[PDB]
């Protein structure tokens, strides 16, 4: 060891982390990308053949961004002319290749600027969204049937989400839900008519003489929200001569009383769909279960079959109510909910019965239900060794809940403590992905006896490269505050000597249900800072953090900018009493919510921190969107929570920034946390006479993610941190 | 989601 | 031992510890002026120097509003009170207005001037009123009587009657007003602007933090080559106004030679009770026509005889310094004086007859006339830089109209050592003048009778400040030239106290360098440079190279069609010459400027010259297609393949981004800059990011081109001081 | 006039 991990190493990607990304096409087979080829693999034996040759489209004319192949395997969708919108949304051009015939389809094509495309879950049908309307193609070469006729840019969204629903509710652009066998197409309709618009400048290339104004319907805290309708259409009875009939399912009586959200769509059977609705005051949700009536041609949701989920101490769900996992007959389901002790566990419900029974228990949490069979439910949790930041796959025997097996705990306990899973179509095989503390490990197993078939990727090419680099280590541990554990992690410089005093950087996020202390191996900015600059990079999960029960998570209910801020400062006080930290050189940085907390910490007047960087920070809660903000804060009204909205601004703390060195950074085309947020911080610092450092990034959004911008921001921050710490 |  | 140990510090500059006293008077007659003294308005007898209280500060305590400013009617009978002042652009603003009867001592409460009024103006004599409200003109014959609506077409951002739009306000008229009362107030002349298809600059305005969604400001603003506002010109007889019929505006059309293409209205000057002169300018600003128009008695119309047309044009550049000069008519209005550039490129006073094409030059020489200040029947009063052949000095001269050889300098010798930069204020018929000396010593204000040019008294000698500076280590100014390409080029240096030419000082090049600029002069200043020299021992230098003004057209027109070239190249050579003077540390040369100065700073730092270590650009231009049509096309033409696109595309700051790897750069811009748009800065930053260069930045939320709000002004100078000190390794 | 106001 003598080379360190450099800023260039991080920025130019010298040391690459190998993945093994598959998509199960069946229960037996999966698709992989070899050396630009598309390979098909046999799960059983590991043999492969070329499913699609690299050069098949070298006369396509267009650069292909993605492929999507139909469930029956007869057709493939080629996606090109990719244009990013928000976090999930984009537009693209699409071509359909006939696999059997080996030919591009030239007639009745998917138009340009298509917003969303999806194959039916079986067969080869298509639903697409274009100019905010839904279209369906039974056959890839036949005409499309126009489902909806009301789509209007920035106003009516059919089968696609609007800004807030995309970002905060569904984490997707899509709002189309096919029934399991493709008969029914379910969809949501959003109406943004009175949602105010966020406006900002877009400068574009220098050839653009006059800046453009981007206008986006975006509800900020307490503003008028989008309204939602829900429909189902029968695709097995579409007409070429008459318009399609869409049957509306109306929200429950309990939701229609005021503003509400559609928060979940899950198909139970071929003729049964579950819908969860959330009140605008996000402590009351309702699951409706709706059946198709063959004689009516309609959908009825019995009031007797509703399921209420609520919270006394907070909002419902981690970020939203959890999704149901129905048994094959759709008469019962499993769902994560917080128990009596405020820990999130799997409850078993009967469609008819208000009471569920908990099938897991304890002072740990189920992260997600991964797969359900007739015999087993498969889930991820942080149970192993009481470490909320570890992740393992368990299987619970359905006929007796005390038979729980850990399927990943013991495989490589040293290098592997953080797992996610990908099961085949009918859970016959599963791929395990371990993300640390060692280099990521990808393995294939059969569900039959949970035997390991093979290692898919071991990252040995990376391991050999790392040998000669002076790499940092990671300590993950806990401190005790008021008789409660709070977990922290430290990225420690190479040859860490306890007798030395190192500068410390506190890497903060600290948003509700966050987790910044975990067993994951990462190569990032912090890796460079520890390896090259000998800075300790620390993270702490205090009050408000997730995966440790409601008492911790709900600690910040209605009170953002309080306990989660105070706990970062207290953690730094604790780190400085650990002996190896130079009290004179403690810094803090964060992005977005992290930017908010950083700013709040630096404006606290605590004296702990010399300097800090806030990137794309929230500055006050009325500036941020309604569904995220109101979840934690309620409404900004005298009759609700206005006083805390007013009291939790970074602007209010300006005067205390005289004690610290601040860098403020923001993208000018941030649609998420608007540039407005930084512009108000800087104005307030100016108004009280504090000097600080700033950087706007022209035309960059929340990610600040352009190759050049990405390199530029990290270079700028490194110089700042190095100057703060007196590092040449 | 105020998160990069 | 009573030795001076104080310096002029950054807190001194920002808290205004050392205040220059002014003496701002308003002439109300040929014998009297108004002056404010502890908020009281005093009236002054210029002859004897005795004053009395014109208006006690307590007249409007019981008003319920705070008065921004006042205007006394020409006949001293009424006073106009301005409040609820809200600034718009450089000259525009809105306000509420009340009128106070001085003879009845009582606020007029009948038919009040409306709120949100855009401009108000008394007639030149008496107390008629003209005001603009909602883009329409209104006349009050008496202050307590109903208004007569003159125009009915006014429409926000589209049709402007009696007020200018953005470009006309900023680049053409240097005023919001577009209303010209005739000398005795019979006639009210006005311009009408039409911005129908003028594109809008749009930007965010964040406001107080209580504003939940930012506001988009939209301003009709023509960038280079874009569609321009159209203009019409009217005259109305106010003496024939009626309560029963709408007013008749008599349109005066532009000459046929202007109506063929895009043109401008660039000057309105009344000649007599019944004779108005108009100057017009083509969109290619090298050809202008002055029309002289007479009121026809029996028609009720205005007629402009082609025989009385006057053409002014240029072969080497644009016409006038920034626009065609204004004429100064003799009492009979059959003759006028005007500044035009002579056969040799020097700007002198030409004497014209109304009926004759040729004019005769009354002044000449290798110096220039700055302005014509007053004209009587025997003498013409003017300011020029003739004295000692110093382009950066200014003195008041008078010339005998019957004998052009009889030329007297009225200011040159008043105080030779202390005073080399004069401006002047004459009374109504030029019986007295106030002289204002601006440097090189402390500003000095004196009153004079023009009969025999004798001094009456010192009005203000800044002796309070003189006293304060006694033990302050103040800098000096060195004003001199260098002889590049055997041509004199002037520079100034703000030199640290106890200046030792054997030592090596860091150097800051304070740059502007715009067309017709002058950054080397004899003016005394208390500014940021003062602090940098006084406290930080930095030499602050400035240089007037090719393109600079007041030294002839061969210097000024050098950069014609070619912004971002010789002017940028001359600052670099200036810096090279200063090093070879031998008291400059070569490793520590910075450069900074604001606006055009930010442009040149940025072009210099991206030149690859290696001369400059660092620099600051504040509100810079980055490419000329982003700036307004009338300023840019004056110097650059149209940005089209068949005109000047190549050099438009050749003179961007962006294209030189790679070269910024060699320097430290601070880029500053206000987000609400309506003049040079934030867009310009945003484009520089994206260009430096795209080539991977680190630089320093600072946006100023909601600040405009001046970054002039009290707290912002303090923050930007504080911030720049840090950057300069660090670049120069100053503790 | 691209010049600081004042
Ligand atoms: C989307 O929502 C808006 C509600 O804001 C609906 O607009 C109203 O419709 C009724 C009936 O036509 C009118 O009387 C109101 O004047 C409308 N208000 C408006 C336009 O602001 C609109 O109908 C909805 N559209 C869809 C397709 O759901
Ligand atoms: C302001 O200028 C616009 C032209 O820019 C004038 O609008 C035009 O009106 C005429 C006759 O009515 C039409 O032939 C044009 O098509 C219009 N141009 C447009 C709208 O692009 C308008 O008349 C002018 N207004 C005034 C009062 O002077
Ligand atoms: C902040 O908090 C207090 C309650 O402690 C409240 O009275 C006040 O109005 C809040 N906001 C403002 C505007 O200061
Ligand atoms: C793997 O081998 C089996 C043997 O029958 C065959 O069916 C299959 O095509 C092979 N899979 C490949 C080549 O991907
Ligand atoms: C999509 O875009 C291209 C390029 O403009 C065009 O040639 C093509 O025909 C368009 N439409 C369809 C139906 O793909
Ligand atoms: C169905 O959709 C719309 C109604 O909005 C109409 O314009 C269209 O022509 C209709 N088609 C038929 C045949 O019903
Ligand atoms: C899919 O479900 C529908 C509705 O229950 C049913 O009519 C249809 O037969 C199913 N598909 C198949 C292939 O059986
Ligand atoms: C939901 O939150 C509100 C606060 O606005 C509270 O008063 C109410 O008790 C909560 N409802 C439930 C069912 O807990
Ligand atoms: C100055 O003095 C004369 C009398 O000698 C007087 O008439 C005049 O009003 C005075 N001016 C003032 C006080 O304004
Ligand atoms: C001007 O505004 C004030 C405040 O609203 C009002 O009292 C006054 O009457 C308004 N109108 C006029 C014509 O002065
Ligand atoms: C004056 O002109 C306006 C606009 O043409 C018109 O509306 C108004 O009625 C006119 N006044 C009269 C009645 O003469
Ligand atoms: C003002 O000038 C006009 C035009 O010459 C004239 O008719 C009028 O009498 C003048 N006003 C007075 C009272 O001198
Ligand atoms: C005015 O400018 C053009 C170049 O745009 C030039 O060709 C023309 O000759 C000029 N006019 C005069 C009077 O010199």
């Amino acid at each position: 060891s003598r080379k360190t991990y450099t800023l260039t190493d991080y920025l130019k990607n010298t040391y690459r982390l190998k993945l093994y990304s598959l998509r199960w096409i069946s229960d037996h087979e999966y698709l992989y990308k070899q050396e630009n080829n598309i390979l098909v693999f046999n799960a059983e034996y590991g043999n492969s053949s070329v499913f699609l040759e690299n050069s098949t489209f070298d006369e396509f004319g267009h650069s292909i961004n993605d492929y999507s192949i139909s469930p029956d395997g007869q057709f493939i969708l080629l996606e090109y002319n990719y244009v990013k919108q928000w976090r999930h949304s984009y537009t693209a051009s699409y071509d359909i290749y006939d696999l059997n015939k080996r030919q591009l389809i030239t007639e009745e094509r998917i138009p340009n600027n298509t917003q969303w495309v999806t194959w039916s879950p079986v067969g080869h049908k298509l639903a697409y969204v274009w100019n905010n309307d839904i279209y369906v193609k039974i056959e890839p070469n036949l005409p499309s049937y126009r489902i909806t006729w009301t789509g209007k840019e920035d106003i009516i969204y059919n089968g696609i989400t609007d800004w807030v629903y995309e970002e905060e509710v569904f984490s997707a652009y899509s709002a189309l839900w096919w029934s399991p066998n493709g008969t029914f197409l379910a969809y949501a309709q959003f109406n943004d008519t009175e949602v105010p618009l966020i406006e900002y400048s877009f400068y574009s290339d220098e050839s653009l003489q006059y800046p453009k104004t981007v206008r986006v319907p975006y509800p900020k805290a307490g503003a008028v929200n989008p309204t939602v309708k829900f429909f189902v259409v029968n695709t097995d009875s579409l007409s070429s001569v008459t318009n399609a009939t869409s049957i509306q399912i109306t929200a429950p009586a309990s939701m229609l009383i005021g503003d509400h959200y559609l928060c979940d769509v899950t198909w139970a059977t071929q003729e049964r769909i579950s819908l969860q609705w959330l009140r605008r005051i996000q402590n009351y949700s309702v699951m409706d279960i709706c059946d198709y009536d063959e004689s009516s041609g309609r959908w009825n949701c019995l009031v007797a079959r509703q399921h209420i989920e609520m919270s006394t101490t907070g909002w419902v769900g981690r970020f939203r109510p959890s999704e149901p996992h129905f048994t094959l007959d759709g008469n019962s389901f499993y769902k994560i909910i917080s128990n009596e002790e405020g820990y999130r566990h799997i409850c078993y419900f009967q469609i008819d019965k208000k009471d569920c029974t908990f099938i897991t228990k304890g002072t740990w949490e189920v992260i997600g239900i991964e797969a359900l069979t007739s015999d087993y439910l498969y889930y991820i949790s942080n149970e192993y060794k009481g470490m909320p930041g570890g992740r393992n796959l368990y299987k619970i025997q359905l006929s007796d809940y005390t038979k729980v097996t850990c399927l990943s705990c013991e495989l490589n306990p040293e290098r592997c403590q953080y797992y996610s899973v990908s099961f085949s179509k009918e859970a016959k095989y599963y791929q395990l992905r371990c993300s640390g503390p060692g280099l990521p490990l990808y393995t294939l197993h059969s569900s039959v006896n949970d035997k390991g078939l093979r290692v898919l990727e071991d990252n040995s090419a990376l391991d050999k490269m790392l040998q000669n680099v002076q790499m940092p280590s990671k300590k993950l541990d806990f401190i005790i505050l008021n008789e409660t554990k709070f977990w922290y992690q430290m990225i420690l410089p190479p040859h860490f000597d306890k007798s030395k005093k190192y500068p410390l950087l506190l890497d903060v996020y600290a948003g509700p249900c966050s987790q910044k202390a975990d067993t994951v191996f990462r190569l990032n900015w912090a890796t460079y800072l520890a390896s090259t600059e000998n800075i300790i990079v620390a993270s702490f999960d205090g009050r408000g953090s997730g995966y440790q029960g409601d008492k911790i998570m709900h600690a910040i209910n209605r009170r953002l900018g309080t306990f989660e801020v105070e706990d970062q400062i207290e953690a730094a006080r604790q780190f400085s009493k650990m002996g190896f930290v130079d009290n004179k050189r403690i810094a803090i940085w964060g992005w977005s919510y992290g930017g908010y907390v950083t700013s709040m910490v630096l404006g606290s007047g605590s004296g702990v921190f010399k300097c800090g960087i806030a990137v794309a920070p929230v500055s006050r809660w009325e500036y941020y969107d309604s569904v995220y903000t109101e979840r934690y804060m309620g409404l900004p009204t005298p009759e609700d929570n206005l006083d805390h909205y007013r009291n939790s601004t970074v602007m209010s703390r300006a005067e205390n920034f005289k004690q610290v060195e601040y860098l403020l950074i923001h993208g000018t085309a941030d649609d998420n946390v608007h540039f407005q947020q930084s512009a108000q911080i800087s104005k307030a610092l100016v108004d009280v006479g504090v000097d600080f450092q700033a950087m706007w990034y022209t035309d960059e959004d929340h990610g600040i993610a352009s190759s050049t911008a990405h390199q530029h921001i990290y270079t700028h921050m490194s110089h700042f941190i190095k100057q703060c710490f007196s590092l040449p | 989601y105020p998160s990069k």
